[PDB]
């Protein structure tokens, strides 16, 4: 919950996925289709430094990237 | 007086005892009484007080005059109170009463 | 080496502005010190001689008397163990009601003999130990002194005999009328069950025609006026409701929802038949006054007034209790009518004016009644406010009496002999306690010596002649007050008379403050900060 | 009506006197804290702002209570703090080590060498730190508890829980064992939100012991309920068991007679329906969240059940590990599966004057407590503070199974390794390169100082024995102060924590040593 | 000047001999305060707080918690004695005196040049041979009604007067009788302490049943009900509104009535289901029903109640539920959809007492309750606070000796024998640590001091004839408080709780360890 | 106390308080003066108001050269003063012999 | 529990104004940092250049 708009905009881009602000489709009911699922090949919560994050490894249908910096302390 | 470490009573307590404070009621309620003095028969005169606003009243009524003055002397209120419970009972002779009053003490 | 710096240890820790006195010198002598000044300020009050005190206090009021517990709770007193002195006097007027000066002076010269037995070499737990023994020793004896019982409290005159003594030390000139007037109060309750309530006796304090003119009235008296136009009922049949007299509505929210004209052109009408309906069922059981405890609609006043019905409004709770329990009704949570059971009676119900305050009386002509009440005149409310100090020690006397019937001789006759019996007994005792024994009967002579001071006689002279008289065995033997020389007299034949109890406890509450006092070593007081109540 | 360029608080500092002051500002956070080291380590008493007292001997506590104003005492101070979360121990020896490098650096920047030259000396000598280190690790068994036991007394002889060491080490192996964790192929231990730490002032150290379960200070809602339940069935729940109002607004219009009363009746009826649901599963402990209704415990009673509300959503986690339930929201969805099964005991006894509630016989508990007992606040808050350090070692171990050579011997063996390797390099950052290897002797002459016997000497003679070929392990005995093979003396660290504390120091005279310019005073425009 | 000062110039240091001095002389300055509580013939302390309250006593977590300081040491001492205050409620000045004699017999080697680590490994020995010897010299024993008696008295006496503690001896041992079931933990929430503030301090007592202090607010209710039933409830007997914003809508005035007497019905439901069980239960005018309710009543059910002759109370304690439930023996109901007469309690008397502008409410002559009350009277609020504070300490007492049968002597006896135990002992602890040894000796030996001391008596000599006494004969001797001479506390009654010793050794030890290896006190949290 | 009453701006310490007092100071001078005895003793700088430098290890001068305000201490450095004056030696050892009998005592 | 009194003794004795510095970190190395920077103030002028 609480994912950052542009973490999710990149995340359903790099998986296929779509973002859906309504489940409501052009004949008025209200369903989600298999179709509108992203992919990715493994999802974990991983520990760094007594702290936690969510990587999503090796998405499909296109590929991303991010950098995760140890240092010393907060301005290094 | 010896300055007690922890003294009884609260600082600022004022304590009269003996002969000289009973003087001290007497004279003070001779002031009341000569407040009043000029308003009593046919050739008695009129007071006019004015109070912080600024609102004047003229009486001739011993009752209201004390009323009207801001008796804070202890035994002097007793005056007053008398002079208020001859108003509620009777309702005239207001002014006799303190006069008379004052005049035992006297 | 121009200054001496704080010893190391507690005395450098301590807080900015906290203080520790340790020792003798330094806590036992200046409580006692404190305690004495204390007793030196409520000295001259004691005993018929005694004079009112002016005494104002933080809020600007006025209070005259002579009762010491008014003019100890009036008194900011800050030294702590003078408060604990207050307390067990404020403990004395609370459990019996009168003896409070006796508790302070006692204590006073306990506390001075104590700090005498610690200066020529005794103790405190010595000290403390012989006290007891004496208190006992006192409690023991007290028993043998009684004189005389009360034997009758239905009699108007061997009550107000009784009454007398109690209510003679304040307002001593004019006693009698005064003691006629709580001893017909009092007879009027205490019916032929043996419980007797205090609070059955109300006081109303009415300005201008002189305490001389004060009455006693079988019923109650309200400072306030009728709400309709029936001023007066002679028949009276009160009915008597908690709830204000006007229709009831709901209790979590009442809309009145329309939606026809028949109904907008219909409501109000048939609100004002309901209510019509309701009072005149209410009338239609007999009902003449009704007395409501909330509110009253204008509606029902005006169809109160079709109907000649008496409407009175009290706005405390208690004062609907105490005329429910006065009249004999029920009051009622609804407007229903009353059943024959929950219907009030009464001699008569009027409006009258006393002085210049319309008052509403609910009058029995039967001399009995739940609640009785006494009128107060008087030219001054200072005046009125003593009478009633002095009413309320008569009444507690009247209670104590109820409670036990023994008496023992007043004017420093049951002192006197308690001082000569425990000095009897305090020389056979062996050891160190005798002295802390024979101190404390010594003590026992503050009480004629203060009586004989407030006199304005010699009190050395007149313990000398009540020792000598209870030496030859008249142990009802006192002072007698009108007299300009020192001279005594018998106190059971002059009737001046206090009660067992009174003296027991408040024996032994100033032996107890005493004590308490006594085993205190140590003060630690906190800075005062602030604490306006 | 000053020109003023910049703004009239700013302030620019620049030059050789900013590099000295800050050397100077992180020599000066060493030496705060440079005399709680080794065994015979002295405590500290801290004055807290909100007025309490923090007594201890833990380097970064110490350094956490400090506020300061110099900048690079801020980034000391966040080195400590970093040293501590990363690993959880050597933190005193990272502080040190940080601000022994920062005066060797100072010895070279006083002459007319380049900071960046020092840098890549720096960074070069790290590496091989971090090559060395590697390379006179040992291996460790984890099936032997027994060296388990000797690696954590080994973390915890230098703090005040050394008195009891036995117990304290037997108390965090088995939390840490019994808190480790897998799942779906991935393997936790999660000693912050499992493995809860309950201190009880009073009683004696001795009876202090880890629970096969967890403990709450809670109580029965209602007396009737039992107090102590042998085998069980406990479920979890997060919303209320009370009646609430909507979210929508809901506002209700009654104009027959009836419908108070009837509304009133579906009240109570929805709370019955809603405790004959949880009745269904046959529980005897019910625990929420969230309030439990009067009503509700009423027909709870009616089923013999004991239920507790208001437990903190930790508590409840811990509780759903310990005993093995799922916690649910909607009694109408629970299932059989969400019934905890395992819990072996279910006690509420009073400790004190006060109720505590036990489940403290769970069969295979992924959860636990530990209750310790002791003289006082201040003591328990230190014993938490070392258990805590020992259960990190602990977590530590199990993660990297390597060992190294205590009591400054790794610090002497890498510095001559160092030192060795600085014989080729015959270049202009070859003497920052020994200058920084060396600089790794503080450990053993912290040790050799706090201990109390001669530093220059008993150096010395480590030196020497360190430049022979089979002397890796040779360091100095904390007590005697004397130089004793640690193999024999039995002193063993994880890898990781040396790792962590070489690298961190480095990197901490590498970011300081960067800086030749401050400006202060500007506004913070957010 | 030091490191910190120079990186928070506004900072306050004591480094090296300095935090030793100003420990010690902090502990110091708390051992001098409270050397005069201890014992029955100490002196007795007056607190006054900012507000005016007076409070009497001679507790020692009550004198620490009232005292006027502000020091660190004297923080860490007061947490320590109110820890041992919450568990064993007793040693508090003990704990205090030890910690200060420990300190200073530590201070008197240091200052000789000895470091503070050699003191600490002697202590810790010391206080190992110390618990093994305090395991030894116990006497375990059945505790019936005497043994009981003597250790409240024990208590008591060094709490209170002597008059007062001899009546509240046998009010402590009755009350923890009565509530103590066989082979159970004691619980003393079920012990209603409650105070009453007419009568003299003698005349508090053990009442066999519950006390509470509200009443019937009805006028028209019986203020006294021979034979009664109890009915204990937490349920709301006064007007609920709607969870779900209701409101009312009529059209006419008969309508609003009509909505009026509806609204009610609820509620009415409930009075009426306890009117049906109050006639089915007694037909008769001999019995009656006590309501007390957890809950409020309104004025219209506490009438329809009144109505039918029954007693009802209002907002009663939560923890008087359970007091009732054991006491009458009743079953507490949160509701009354299923009420049988089962459920009821009983009670031998229910009558009111009013005392002023409080009710009063006794509910006695129980069948077997196992739950009562200490009704505590006396004539001032300072005495109430005293008397309650006594009471604590001697229930405390008598459950901690009920707890483990073994008891131990007083009167310093324990203390002596322990400290010759360790002199015995000291040449077994090899090296340096024999000085630790002989100053945990010494500091023990505190107690006897100031027990001789505080008799009046002189300090040494009681001492010396009290060891040699012990070493002559073997016996436990303590210190007679009235002649000063040597005196078999085990034979006098003079006991002291098991727990409450090891407690002291352990926490004493413990703290004074932790004190001595402080060496800088830091205040750097500003700015 | 009873001197304060007279004399409400006064300062007194009384019964252990004033032995409290005395052996303090006592103690204080001995400390700041053990390091002076004997040759292995250590220098001290005394720099005054005016920013005058005196190295010395002289137990009278060191004594005179402290910022003391006791009285006890004020007694001592009389005592000291007089030891110099007559005999010229001891001054430290006269401070450490009077620090450590009022310590013993 | 919030200000950390001065140690009995010397400590408590000195004057308002003075002040005591003592042991090598406090005398010592101080006087050394000051001669430091002393010579450093002096340094630059050294010599022909
Ligand atoms: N007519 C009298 N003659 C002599 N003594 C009297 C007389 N009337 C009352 N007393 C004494 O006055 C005392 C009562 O003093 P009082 O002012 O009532 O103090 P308190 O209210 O504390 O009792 C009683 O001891 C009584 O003996
Ligand atoms: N028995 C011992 N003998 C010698 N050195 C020891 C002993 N125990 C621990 N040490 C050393 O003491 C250091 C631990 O100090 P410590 O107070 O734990 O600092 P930190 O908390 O920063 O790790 C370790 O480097 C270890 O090598
Ligand atoms: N009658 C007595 N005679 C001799 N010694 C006693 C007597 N009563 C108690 N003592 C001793 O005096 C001590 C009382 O300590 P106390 O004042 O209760 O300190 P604390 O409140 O800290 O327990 C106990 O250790 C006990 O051994
Ligand atoms: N070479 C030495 N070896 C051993 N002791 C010495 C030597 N020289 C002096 N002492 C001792 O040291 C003490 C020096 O005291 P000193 O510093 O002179 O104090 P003061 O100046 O007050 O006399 C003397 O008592 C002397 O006995
Ligand atoms: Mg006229
Ligand atoms: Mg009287
Ligand atoms: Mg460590
Ligand atoms: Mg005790
Ligand atoms: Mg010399």
């Amino acid at each position: 919950r609480r994912v950052l708009k542009r973490d999710l905009k990149r995340i359903a881009k790099a998986s296929g996925a779509t973002i859906l602000s309504t489940l409501a489709n052009l004949e008025g009911e209200e369903t989600f289709e298999a179709a509108m699922l992203g992919q990715a090949e493994e999802v974990v919560q991983e520990r760094i430094c007594d702290d936690e994050l969510i990587l999503i490894k090796n998405t499909k249908a296109r590929t991303s990237a991010s950098i995760i910096l140890r240092g010393a302390n907060d301005f290094m | 007086m010896m300055p007690t470490p922890v003294i009884l009573l609260k600082e600022g307590t004022d304590s009269s005892q003996g002969i000289p404070q009973l003087v001290s009621n007497i004279s003070a309620c001779q002031v009341i009484a000569e407040a009043v003095r000029t308003t009593l028969g046919p050739r008695g005169m009129d007071k006019l007080i004015v109070d912080g606003r600024g609102k004047a009243t003229i009486s001739n009524d011993g009752a209201t005059i004390l009323k009207l003055l801001d008796v804070v002397h202890p035994a002097a209120k007793t005056l007053v109170d008398i002079a208020k419970s001859q108003d509620a009972e009777v309702g005239d002779g207001t002014t006799s009463v303190t006069l008379l009053a004052a005049e035992f003490l006297k | 080496a121009l200054h001496v710096p704080k010893a190391p240890g507690f005395a450098q820790m301590l807080k900015e502005g906290a203080k520790h006195f340790s020792g003798l010198e330094e806590a036992v002598y200046r409580n006692i010190q404190a305690c004495k000044e204390l007793a030196q300020t409520t000295r001259t009050a004691y005993g018929p001689n005694g004079m009112n005190k002016m005494v104002i206090n933080h809020l600007e009021k006025l209070f005259v008397t002579n009762d010491a517990a008014t003019i100890l709770r009036e008194l900011e007193v800050q030294h702590p163990a003078a408060k604990m002195i207050v307390m067990a006097s404020h403990m004395q007027e609370q459990e019996v009601g009168d003896g409070t000066n006796f508790v302070l002076v006692f204590a006073g010269a306990l506390l001075e003999l104590a700090e005498e037995l610690l200066r020529i070499g005794l103790s405190v737990s010595e000290v403390i130990e012989g006290y007891e023994i004496a208190c006992r020793k006192a409690h023991e004896i007290l028993p043998n002194l009684v004189c005389c019982s009360a034997k009758n409290l239905r009699d108007i005159d061997e009550v107000s005999s009784l009454l007398r003594t109690s209510i003679m030390s304040k307002q001593y000139g004019n006693e009698v009328f005064l003691a006629k007037l709580i001893a017909q109060a009092c007879v009027s309750i205490f019916p032929d069950s043996g419980h007797f309530n205090v609070d059955n006796i109300r006081v109303c304090k009415i300005l201008g025609s002189g305490i001389s003119s004060s009455s006693v009235l079988h019923g109650m008296v309200f400072k306030k006026e009728t709400e309709g136009d029936v001023t007066s009922v002679k028949d009276a049949k009160i009915a008597v409701y908690s709830c204000p007299f006007d229709g009831m509505i709901t209790e979590t929210k009442g809309t009145v929802l329309i939606k026809t004209a028949e109904e907008l052109m219909n409501f109000s009408k048939g609100e004002e038949n309901l209510m019509d309906a309701q009072v005149k069922a209410i009338a239609d059981t007999g009902a003449n006054v009704v007395v409501t405890g909330g509110k009253v609609a204008d509606m029902a006043l005006h169809y109160a007034n079709k109907y000649n019905i008496m409407l009175v409004r009290l706005n405390s709770k208690w004062d609907l209790r105490r005329l429910c329990k006065t009249v004999g009704a029920t009051a009622l949570p609804r407007l229903t009518p009353p059943v024959l059971e929950e219907m009030g009676h009464c001699d008569s119900v009027y409006l009258s004016e006393v002085g210049d305050t319309q008052v509403v009386v609910f009058k029995h002509e039967k001399e009995d009644g739940a609640i009785s009440t006494i009128v107060l005149r008087g030219s001054t409310d200072n005046l009125m406010d003593d009478i009633e100090r002095a009413v309320d020690d008569g009444v507690n006397t009247f209670k104590v009496l109820t409670r036990d019937k023994r008496l023992v001789p007043g004017g420093g006759a049951t002192e006197i002999e308690l001082a000569k019996q425990i000095t009897s007994y305090g020389e056979t005792c062996p050891g160190l306690e005798q002295y802390a024994i024979k101190k404390f009967a010594e003590a026992f002579e503050a009480i004629p010596r203060a009586l004989a001071e407030n006199s304005g006689v010699k009190a050395n002279e007149v313990i000398s002649k009540l020792y000598a008289v209870h030496q030859e065995g008249n142990k009802n033997v006192g002072l007698d007050i009108e007299a300009e020389v020192p001279a005594v007299k018998d106190m059971l034949e002059a009737g001046i008379l206090d009660t067992y109890l009174g003296k027991y406890w408040a024996i032994k509450l100033a032996t107890n403050a005493a004590v308490t006092v006594l085993r205190v070593d140590q003060i630690i007081m906190a800075k005062p900060a602030g604490g306006p109540k | 009506r000053p020109v003023l360029v910049l703004s009239q608080n700013t302030k620019r500092e620049s030059g050789r006197k900013v590099q000295s002051g800050n050397i100077n500002a992180a020599k000066t956070i060493a030496d705060i804290i440079r005399t709680c080291l080794g065994p015979k380590s002295m405590m500290k008493m801290l004055l807290d702002p909100m007025g309490g007292i923090v007594m201890t001997n833990d380097g970064n506590a110490i350094l956490r209570e400090i506020q300061v104003q110099h900048p690079a005492a801020k980034s000391m101070i966040e080195i400590s703090r970093t040293q501590d979360e990363e690993v959880g121990d050597g933190t005193t020896s990272v502080i040190i080590l940080a601000g022994e490098m920062l005066s060797v650096a100072e010895h070279f920047l006083e002459q007319q060498m380049h900071p960046t030259v020092v840098i890549s000396a720096y960074r070069k000598a790290l590496d091989d730190m971090i090559s060395t280190l590697k390379k006179i690790s040992i291996p460790v068994d984890i099936s032997d508890s027994d060296m388990m036991l000797n690696i954590i007394n080994s973390s915890i002889t230098t703090k005040a829980i050394s008195r009891w060491s036995s117990l304290a080490c037997n108390i965090a192996l088995d939390a840490v064992k019994m808190v480790q964790f897998e799942e779906n192929g991935r393997k936790e231990i999660d000693i912050k939100k499992y493995a809860r730490v309950e201190k009880i002032p009073g009683g004696i150290i001795e009876d202090s012991c880890v629970l096969r379960g967890v403990m709450i200070n809670k109580d029965v809602t209602h007396p009737r309920m039992r107090r102590y339940i042998k085998n069980p069935r406990i479920v979890l729940l997060d919303s209320s068991l009370e009646y609430k109002k909507g979210e929508s607004q809901t506002d209700i219009e009654i104009t027959r007679e009836e419908d108070f009363t009837r509304i009133l009746q579906m009240e109570e009826e929805y709370i019955q329906q809603l405790c004959e649901d949880i009745i269904q599963l046959k529980p005897d402990v019910v625990i929420t969240e969230k309030g439990i209704s009067d009503l509700a415990q009423h027909y709870l009673m009616r089923a013999n059940i004991t239920a507790i509300r208001r437990v903190r959503k930790t508590d409840n986690n811990r509780i759903a590990r310990a005993c093995g339930a799922r916690i649910v929201s909607r009694p109408e969805e629970l299932r059989e599966d969400d019934v905890g099964t395992g819990a072996g005991l279910l006690e509420i006894k009073k400790i004190g004057d006060e109720y505590f509630t036990f489940i403290t016989d769970c069969k295979d508990p992924k959860a636990c407590t530990i209750l310790l007992r002791g003289a006082s606040k201040e003591i328990l808050s230190e014993v938490e503070r070392n258990l805590q350090d020992a259960m990190q070692v602990c977590r530590n171990v199990l993660l990297d199974p390597q060992l190294v050579p205590g009591g400054g011997a790794s610090e002497m063996a890498v510095a001559h390794a160092l030192t060795e390797k600085s014989k080729a390099m015959t270049g202009v950052e070859q003497w920052p390169y020994r200058a920084v290897a060396q600089a790794l002797e503080v450990i053993p002459r912290t040790l050799i100082q706090n201990c109390g016997a001669s530093t220059i000497r008993l150096l010395t003679s480590l030196r020497a024995k360190h430049t022979q070929e089979n002397c890796e392990t040779w360091g100095v005995n904390g007590e005697t102060g004397t130089l004793v093979d640690m193999k024999e003396l039995g002193i063993w660290e994880p890898l990781a924590v040396k790792l962590q504390t070489y690298k961190t120091a480095v990197e901490t005279a590498v970011l300081l040593l960067r800086i030749d310019d401050i400006v202060s005073g500007h506004k913070k425009k957010g | 000047m030091a490191a910190v000062k120079t990186l928070n110039p506004k900072a306050e240091v004591a480094r090296a001999q300095a935090a030793l001095a100003v420990n010690i002389s902090a502990a110091r300055g708390l051992q001098d305060v409270l050397r005069t509580n201890l014992g029955p013939k100490g002196t007795m302390k007056m607190l006054v707080s900012g507000a005016g309250d007076i409070k009497l006593t001679k507790d020692g977590n009550v004198l620490l918690h009232e005292m006027q300081i502000q020091h660190p040491t004297a923080s860490l001492i007061a947490k320590v004695a109110t820890a041992q205050d919450d568990i064993t409620g007793d040693g508090t000045t003990s704990n205090v005196l030890i910690i200060g004699e420990l300190l200073k017999q530590a201070d008197l080697y240091i200052s000789e040049g000895l470091h503070p680590r050699i003191i600490t490994e002697g202590f810790e020995a010391a206080k190992e041979k110390a618990l093994q010897f305090l395991e030894e010299v116990k006497v375990s024993r059945e505790m019936d009604r005497e043994t009981l008696i003597d250790v409240a008295r024990t208590s008591l006496r060094t709490k209170v007067h002597a008059e007062l503690a001899d009546v509240l001896t046998e009010a402590v041992v009755d009350s923890i009788l009565a509530i103590k079931k066989q082979d159970e933990p004691i619980d003393l929430f079920m012990i209603e302490i409650m105070e009453m503030k007419h009568k003299s301090e003698t005349d508090t007592s053990l009442i066999r049943g519950l006390v509470l202090d509200h009443g019937a607010r009805h006028p028209d209710m019986k203020k006294r009900v021979e034979d009664a039933y109890i009915l204990t409830c937490n349920v709301s007997l006064e007007y609920e509104k709607t969870e779900v914003n209701s409101g009312f809508f009529y059209k006419s005035a008969e309508e609003r009535e009509k909505l009026v007497k509806a609204e009610r019905k609820f509620i009415e439901d409930r009075v009426k289901k306890i009117i049906e069980l109050k006639r089915k239960v007694c037909g008769d005018s001999d019995k009656g029903f006590v309501v007390i309710n957890q809950k409020g009543i309104d004025p219209f059910s506490l009438d329809a109640l009144s109505k039918e002759g029954i007693v009802a109370l209002r907002r009663a304690k939560r923890r008087n539920m359970e007091r009732l439930t054991l006491a009458c023996g009743g079953v507490a109901l949160n509701s009354f959809d299923d009420l049988s007469p089962d459920c009821l309690g009983h009670a031998g008397l229910v009558y009111e007492y009013t005392l002023g502008e409080e009710k009063f409410t006794f509910i006695e002559k129980c069948n077997n309750p196992r739950s009562v009350t200490l009704l505590i009277k006396g004539p001032n609020k300072h005495t109430l606070t005293q008397i309650k504070d006594a009471v604590r300490d001697g229930l405390r007492a008598v459950k901690n000796a009920i707890d483990d049968g073994c008891v131990v002597p007083g009167a310093g006896a324990v203390e002596v024998a322990m400290a010759e135990a360790l002199i015995k002992h000291k040449p077994s602890v090899k090296g340096r640590a024999q000085l630790g040894v002989q100053a945990f000796a010494d500091a023990l030996l505190i107690i006897p001091k100031v027990l001789a001391q505080n008799s009046g008596f002189d300090l040494q000599e009681t001492l010396v004839k009290i060891q040699a006494e012990h070493s002559e004969s073997g016996q436990l001797v303590g210190v007679d408080l009235n002649t000063g001479e040597p005196m078999v506390a085990a034979e006098v009654g003079v006991w002291d709780n098991y727990c409450v010793k090891k407690q002291l050794l352990h926490s004493c030890t413990v703290i004074a360890t932790n004190i001595l290896l402080v060496d800088e006190i830091m205040r750097a949290g500003m700015s």
